[PDB]
């Protein structure tokens, strides 16, 4: 089935390579129809959310049985077809990008919980891995904006989620599912006929609600957080050095972490967005993807690429260090003061959570509330992009001050530790 | 994000303030800037590079004078931008040579040798002597102003230690280059508050071209004096005016050279300092120089207003431009920037806003000459705007205004401002014309005059057929601009036809012909090309060519103009011949001294090898370039003349092919390469009709018709030259026309040319193009020459009832027909319906319709019908209904679905036409040019059935797309007759927005009753009447609003007495019938005549 869908695909060649701008004569006197366009469309994205559960039922057998599966033509032709999805030159269908991750989610997570792993990394070359890893790299620079995600806007830049293709799928619903009303209008409903009912393609879109634009941010922040998160396996898998866990995991993180830092503290703080907190943990996750990198992976970090980001590596460490110094919290007061201010999204989340959907919360015993005014406190420091956790403060503290290699010299260092105090 | 919110001239002082605080040696400082100025280059989706480059010439500048300590600053700048340190300084070179020379002689230049070559081994000597001499004119300009060394000694000998392998003293008399005086002139820095400073270095550089051109040869040493300014006396100030204006044309060559630069070598800050030496020539120059070189400026400040980063300072320049200059002689240049002001207007922030409000009221109070009665459009245009408020500024220019407009007629002005070049221009005439012709509908006193509309509408067409594949927008609102005139009627309106005239014909061979055509083609052609150009290179090429035709025709080297000669009664007669529009843009550039030859890189390629699938307006250049350096060698006045057609967007190549071919021909006795060359055009142009014409989509087959009508052109031009040439002949020399069988041996070559790929396919690729009436001219070409007695009269007849049946011809049609056709009875049948007795025909169309055995057969009866409006038996037809749906996708069907949208748009009818439109969308590619007109007039009508304003209003704007683009033609070649068909149909578009564009029944009388107006220009032809009628009746009963009932009793009753009046009271009975259903009391008497003209007289 694996082997019918990849081919299934690249039968449908051309739904995921329409080009990025037409012709300025592409004169739109058309009939404007959708509804071969919609087909092929839930063709290429039931087929890659088919990928995606075949390859999840696979990683539910017994461990000693994926030899069964894996050979060399499922590996070509999921490499081809992960060419295909995760594009360059073309028009990015998001749809099939989650699915085109979480199936290399699925490869690099049963490579770790497998026995024989060396007949799977033998079976694989370096140059999948290294096609896969620039896709990657090139899908963790984009950017996620709420304002233009569901407009059409400049490629390869911003994750769109284009309006022509917004439907739910089979495993997860991405979106509003605003092309679900037609798919049964794409049938007559009482007559057997083969060519579809007819869908105009201009009357979708009527404008109410951004809020589909929040969660979309929020599907799209948890994509990012994959991406970084197979980052986080294949460092596991190639604990040893190779050709692809290779000192860019410095550079593209690190461009990363800085960016959005840099443009969390600019903008959203105080934007009060529920995407807060989870584009907050992506920075708390990326600085992991930093330290074992740095820490256990220093052989290949070679001293070219350490310096092609010394500005930005040196500054997000430093944007995690800058809170020991940790004026503002330290106390109680205030500090709800401060989440009336950020996080009163999560504050609704908590009544809602604690009024209906949690066995635990109800007659609170004055110590299941206090931990509540432990970490929603900790959870909007976390988000005030002041006093981060104690945790990540070591770990930016043991990659800067650490003697691993000469980020810094002694009196340009103590140069940054002024700008605290120290 | 302080720098995020400004432009160009804060932005890049505040990008120099980041990089200074960069570089402020603190470790903490140095890295925050790094990481600040790389997101905020990723945040501006640019480079970091290609963020600072522009201030790269400024912000290094000073580096050159510490570039020894600062080697530290210097690494972070370069592992900042992400290149390598020679990539950015061969490219900057430009900018720190001239001040690493100029300092202390303990020099950097030691270390800029040692970057810019790698290694000792690799020579510094060699290396550090030609970068010197690659940009020593901005050496020489830093020296003359930065430190006033104004003594060719100190030149020379701060050279020759500098670099001892330095050339015979300095590169000798490069002083007085005009590329030295740009680089002087271009350090005018200038602002708003003038300094101290900013008046010492304008003296400094004013000196300097005191020092440079004036006296040059004599004071080459005694220059120490000329720093001083007031020792200048008046004696040799016309000395400096004299020899200025003798070195103007060739810096602003230069200036022009280094705007438009090709090949991406530069940002703008070149173009800054451009416009700044633009500023110093305005300000510190004679008037007559500016006067003459104006159309240098005002393509440079055209691509300064074009470029984004430097707008604001060219405005400023113009600001300067507009205020030393009258009003008699900016009018050549002013349209072109009061467009750009009009039609860019939106995104001016508030500087631009403010300074483009100080051009305007020093355009209106000072300057009003221009503005209210030299030109009185570029009143109209910043009236017709009112987003920018003229008249609640001063009040008194309204004054002005609400007579300038009655007094002013506007349309042979907006005539020849549609045959533009650059898009602002003609954006902005046809906002105006959409407004104009709105004010002159509801004013109800447009003239038609049996300043003529059909001007306008010559110059629409020709403006939509030139566009037909560049920006749909301005064809789009082009073809509403058409609709919005409507239809004229045929009789009492006709275009130019300037074909009985001078006629073009013009003998290359006599001197005193040669003069005329040269005189002719610089008047019509070339100087408006020297006035609309693009870019400043085709300007300067126009400028080459008409310098060098003058040199030709004896009016150049030797001066003479300035009536103290006199003595020229012949030159003086010669020069009459041109006007003033010409006259005053020529007058400079006889003394210019352009040379831009461009040799030796050509490779004269063979001919057959076509060119046909990069396009047409790349076949044709490349054509006319093989031709005209290929046989003419550089004494024939047609030689510089390719210098034009290497960015020649097709019109001019297509001009002079007839005039070099021709000219090709003329050449005798086989012998040279000039008749073998002969030989690779003649199986070029079988290339041309011996193609494949299928396995292309509908642009190559246009560029294949483009191909057959610029060859179609030499053709009739070699026939009306030897014919001419026959004439004048046998008018001059004698009167006997034979003589000497050599001027018969050149008549004999147009004969083997008008004889070769001959004719049976000039009528095959001709009758295809739709020029129907030069196919009806080869038809009978090929009648004639071949022995018509025999049996080829089968073969050349199918094909020339077609070049009948469409010309509007019909009696020789019918003459066709019953002669020498007379085998088939089908043939007689088809004869009824051109004869009052068609529906005898059409009967008899339906039963051999019903044989299903050839598909011809069937669009013979659809065709039929459609030209007698049976429109609700087309929507009937039982070939389209099989049960209730049609046929699948559609190799001659579509011709079939052509005519069945368009009946169904005729008959108003929400259910036929609406599973129609869900019959057509069931396709999948739909390719033909016709279908996609009708199906969405077809679904404009579907959604004004569903009182959608907005809907219908984008499928209209749909059609007009399709309509300015597609169907649309060339005027000034077709007639009115065959344009028509689709200004009816452009006419029947204009007023479904018209009529859907109302809310209530207040307005919409008041539609109608506009209509009713727009119903009186339209003629007395059947055809255009009911078809306009036919769309007001099929909006009336698509719209079920009561008032919209009363409207359609109203057009059932046009239509029944329009019918009656024209003998085809066939469908008039049926109109009317509707009336009865309304009940109208005039329906009696209307009745009475359709049973007067029916023939029963009694009743």
């Amino acid at each position: 089935c694996f082997l019918f869908i990849c081919d299934l695909i690249r039968i449908y060649h051309h739904v995921l390579k329409v080009p990025i701008h037409e012709s300025n004569m592409n004169l739109h006197v058309e009939p404007q129809i959708f509804q071969y366009e919609l087909i092929d469309y839930l063709i290429i994205s039931y087929s890659f959310d088919l990928l995606e559960g075949i390859l999840r039922v696979l990683q539910s057998h017994p461990k000693q049985t994926y030899m069964e599966f894996f050979d060399e033509n499922i590996l070509k032709s999921f490499e081809f077809v992960y060419k295909l999805a995760l594009t360059i030159s073309y028009k990015p269908m998001v749809n099939v990008i989650f699915s085109a991750v979480e199936v290399v989610n699925i490869i690099t997570s049963i490579i770790l919980n497998m026995d024989n792993s060396s007949d799977l990394k033998s079976l694989i070359s370096g140059s999948w891995w290294r096609d896969c890893i620039t896709r990657l790299y090139a899908l963790l620079e984009k950017e996620i904006k709420s304002g233009d995600v569901y407009n059409e806007n400049v490629d390869t830049t911003t994750l769109h989620m284009s309006k022509y293709h917004d439907f739910f799928g089979l495993i997860r619903n991405i979106g509003d599912n605003e092309l679900g009303g037609l798919i049964s209008k794409l049938i007559y409903t009482d007559r057997l006929q083969s060519v579809p009912r007819v869908i105009s393609k201009e009357d979708i879109g009527m404008f109410t609600a951004p809020i589909i634009g929040y969660k979309m941010e929020k599907w799209l922040l948890k994509l990012k957080d994959e991406v970084l998160n197979i980052f986080e396996n294949l460092l596991m898998i190639y604990g040893d050095d190779a050709t692809i866990v290779n000192g860019e995991m410095l550079i593209h993180s690190s461009k990363f972490l800085s960016r959005e830092q840099a443009l969390m503290i600019e903008r959203y703080v105080g934007q009060d967005s529920p995407n807060l907190d989870l584009r907050c943990h992506l920075i708390e996750h990326t600085l992991t993807i930093i330290y074992r990198l740095w820490k256990d992976h220093f052989k290949q970090l070679r001293e070219e690429q350490i310096k092609q980001v010394e500005s930005q590596l040196i500054m997000s460490l430093w944007r995690f260090l800058v809170c020991q110094t940790e004026t503002v919290t330290a106390n109680e007061r205030e500090m709800r003061d401060h989440r009336h201010l950020v996080d009163s999204l999560h504050d609704l989340t908590i009544k809602d959570q604690a009024s209906y959907y949690e066995d635990a919360f109800e007659d609170l015993p004055e110590y299941i509330e206090e931990e509540l005014k432990m970490q929603l406190n900790k959870r909007t420091g976390r988000i005030m992009q002041v006093k981060y956790d104690e945790k990540f403060q070591e770990m930016a503290r043991t990659i800067l001050e650490s003697k691993s290699f000469d980020l810094t010299t002694l009196e340009e260092a103590d140069s940054l530790y002024i700008s605290m105090g120290l | 994000q302080l720098t995020l919110t400004t432009s160009n001239d804060v932005f890049d002082t505040l990008l120099l303030k980041l990089i200074d605080i960069f570089n402020s040696d603190d470790y903490s400082l140095r890295i925050m800037m790094t990481l600040q100025i790389k997101n905020m280059a990723k945040i501006l989706k640019k480079t970091p590079y290609q963020l600072l480059s522009p201030i790269l010439p400024v912000l290094l500048r000073q580096l050159g004078k510490n570039l020894v300590e600062r080697k530290v600053g210097f690494q972070n700048l370069i592992e900042l931008l992400g290149y390598s340190s020679k990539t950015i300084l061969d490219i900057f070179q430009r900018y720190i040579i001239p001040y690493a020379i100029i300092q202390y002689k303990s020099d950097v230049l030691s270390e800029i040798a040692k970057i810019m070559c790698d290694g000792d081994t690799s020579l510094i000597n060699q290396m550090k002597v030609n970068l010197l001499k690659k940009n020593s004119r901005q050496i020489f300009a830093v020296a003359l102003v930065k430190h006033g060394l104004f003594s060719l000694d100190i030149l020379e000998t701060l050279f020759l230690n500098r670099a001892p392998t330095f050339d015979k003293g300095y590169i000798t008399a490069y002083l007085p280059d005009y590329k030295t005086l740009a680089e002087i002139t271009k350090l005018y820095k200038n602002s708003v508050t003038k300094d101290a400073s900013d008046s010492e270095n304008a003296n400094m550089i004013l000196c300097s071209l005191r020092f440079l051109i004036t006296n040059f040869e004599k004071d080459k040493r005694h220059g120490s004096k000329y720093k001083n300014i007031n020792n200048w006396t008046d004696d040799q100030e016309q000395a400096f005016q004299k020899k200025l204006q003798d070195n103007i044309l060739g810096i602003f060559q230069v200036f022009s050279s280094d705007i438009h630069d090709v090949e991406g070598r530069t940002t703008y800050y070149e173009k800054l300092r451009v416009i700044n030496g633009i500023s110093f020539l305005i300000i510190y120059a004679p008037k007559k120089s500016i006067i003459s070189a104006l159309a240098q400026i005002s393509i440079c400040l055209q691509t300064g207003l074009g470029l984004k980063e430097v707008r604001y300072e060219a405005f400023r320049c113009w600001h300067l431009l507009v205020r030393h200059l009258n009003d008699e002689e900016l009018s050549t240049v002013i349209d072109s920037l009061i467009a750009f002001i009009l039609q860019k207007w939106s995104e001016f922030n508030g500087k631009l806003r403010n300074i483009v409000y100080s051009i305007l009221d020093t355009l209106i109070k000072e300057k009003s000459d221009l503005i209210l009665k030299l030109k009185p459009y570029t009143t109209l245009a910043l009236v017709g705007k009112p987003e920018l408020g003229i008249l609640a500024r001063d009040g008194q220019f309204a004054r002005m205004v609400n007579k300038i407009r009655s007094t002013t007629d506007l349309i042979p002005i907006f005539a020849n401002n549609l045959k533009s070049s650059n898009k602002y221009v003609i954006n902005q005439n046809l906002d105006d014309i959409e407004v104009y012709l709105r004010r002159k509908q509801t004013e109800r006193s447009i003239d038609f005059t049996p300043s003529d509309i059909t001007l306008v509408l010559g110059a629409l067409l020709d403006t939509s057929h030139k566009f037909r594949n560049l920006d749909k927008d301005l064809c789009e609102k082009c073809a509403k601009c058409i609709s919005m005139i409507g239809v004229l009627d045929v009789t009492k309106h006709e275009f130019k036809r300037t074909t009985y005239s001078e006629n073009e014909v013009y003998d290359l061979n006599d001197s005193v012909q040669t003069i005329k055509f040269l005189i002719w083609v610089i008047n019509d052609i070339l100087v408006p090309a020297f006035w609309q150009s693009e870019n400043p290179s085709k300007q300067l090429f126009v400028a080459l060519v008409i310098q060098e035709s003058l040199k030709y025709c004896g009016l150049s080297s030797e001066s003479w103009d300035m009536n103290h000669k006199e003595l020229y009664p012949n030159e003086a007669k010669l020069w009459e011949k041109f006007n003033s529009v010409s006259k005053t843009t020529i007058y400079p550039l006889l003394s210019s001294l352009y040379l831009a030859q461009s040799w030796k890189e050509y490779v004269p390629l063979k001919y057959p090898s076509n060119n046909f699938k990069e396009g047409y307006k790349i076949w044709v250049k490349r054509f006319t370039l093989d031709l005209l350096k290929t046989g003419t060698t550089e004494n024939h006045p047609l030689h510089v003349f390719s210098s034009l057609i290497r960015e020649d967007d097709g019109s001019l190549s297509n001009f002079l092919l007839p005039y070099i071919s021709l000219d090709i021909i003329i050449k005798a006795e086989k012998g040279t390469p000039y008749a073998d060359i002969l030989n690779g055009i003649i199986i070029e142009f079988d290339s041309i009709f011996t193609c494949n014409l299928e396995g292309m989509n509908n642009l190559q087959v246009d560029s294949l018709r483009m191909c057959y009508e610029s060859i179609f052109r030499v053709f009739e031009y070699c026939k009306k030259w030897a014919t001419e040439f026959k004439q004048n002949y046998s008018k001059l020399h004698g009167t006997f026309i034979i003589k000497d069988t050599k001027t018969t041996n050149m008549l004999l070559r147009i004969d083997e040319f008008l004889r070769t790929t001959p004719s049976d396919l000039l009528a095959q690729r001709s009758l295809e193009t739709d020029s129907f009436e030069r196919s009806a001219l080869y038809l009978e070409q090929c009648y004639r020459q071949n022995p018509h007695d025999k049996n080829q009269n089968g073969q050349l007849l199918k094909n020339l009832q077609i070049t009948y049946e469409e010309i509007g011809d019909i009696d020789s049609l019918d003459g066709v027909l019953r002669t020498f056709a007379t085998g088939n009875l089908v043939s007689k049948i088809e004869e009824l319906q051109y004869s009052e007795n068609w529906k005898l025909a059409q009967d008899c169309f339906n039963v051999l319709g019903k044989f299903s055995d050839d598909p011809k057969t069937t669009t013979r009866m659809l065709k039929s019908m459609y030209d007698h409006q049976l429109y609700s038996q087309i929507i009937s037809n039982s070939s389209f209904h099989s049960s209730d749906g049609k046929i699948s996708l559609s190799p001659d069907v579509k011709e079939w679905y052509s005519i069945g949208l368009e009946a169904a748009n005729l008959e108003g009818n929400v259910q036929t036409l609406k599973n129609w439109v869900e019959q057509i969308e069931s396709l999948r590619n739909i390719d033909d040019r016709e279908v996609l007109l009708q199906y969405n007039i077809a679904k404009a009508l579907i959604a004004i059935s569903n009182e959608d304003p907005l809907r219908t209003q984008k499928y209209i704007h749909n059609s007009f797309r399709l309509i300015g683009t597609n169907f649309i033609t060339s005027s000034k070649e077709t007639t009115l007759l065959k344009k028509q068909n689709l200004l009816m149909k452009l006419h029947s578009l204009y007023d479904l927005s018209f009529l859907s564009s109302a809310k209530d029944k207040f307005e919409y009388k008041s539609n109608t009753t506009i209509l009713d107006y727009r119903m009186e220009r339209i003629g007395a032809d059947f055809v255009p009447n009911h078809y306009i009628l036919s769309m007001r009746k099929s909006f009336d009963q698509l719209k079920m609003n009561e008032q919209a009932d009363a409207d359609l009793g109203k057009t059932f009753f046009t239509l029944a007495q329009l019918a009656r009046n024209n003998a085809r009271l066939d469908i008039a009975s049926e109109s009317l019938m509707h009336c009865l259903e309304r009940r109208l009391p005039q329906a009696e008497l209307e009745f009475a005549e359709i049973l007067w003209k029916q023939g029963e007289n009694d009743r």
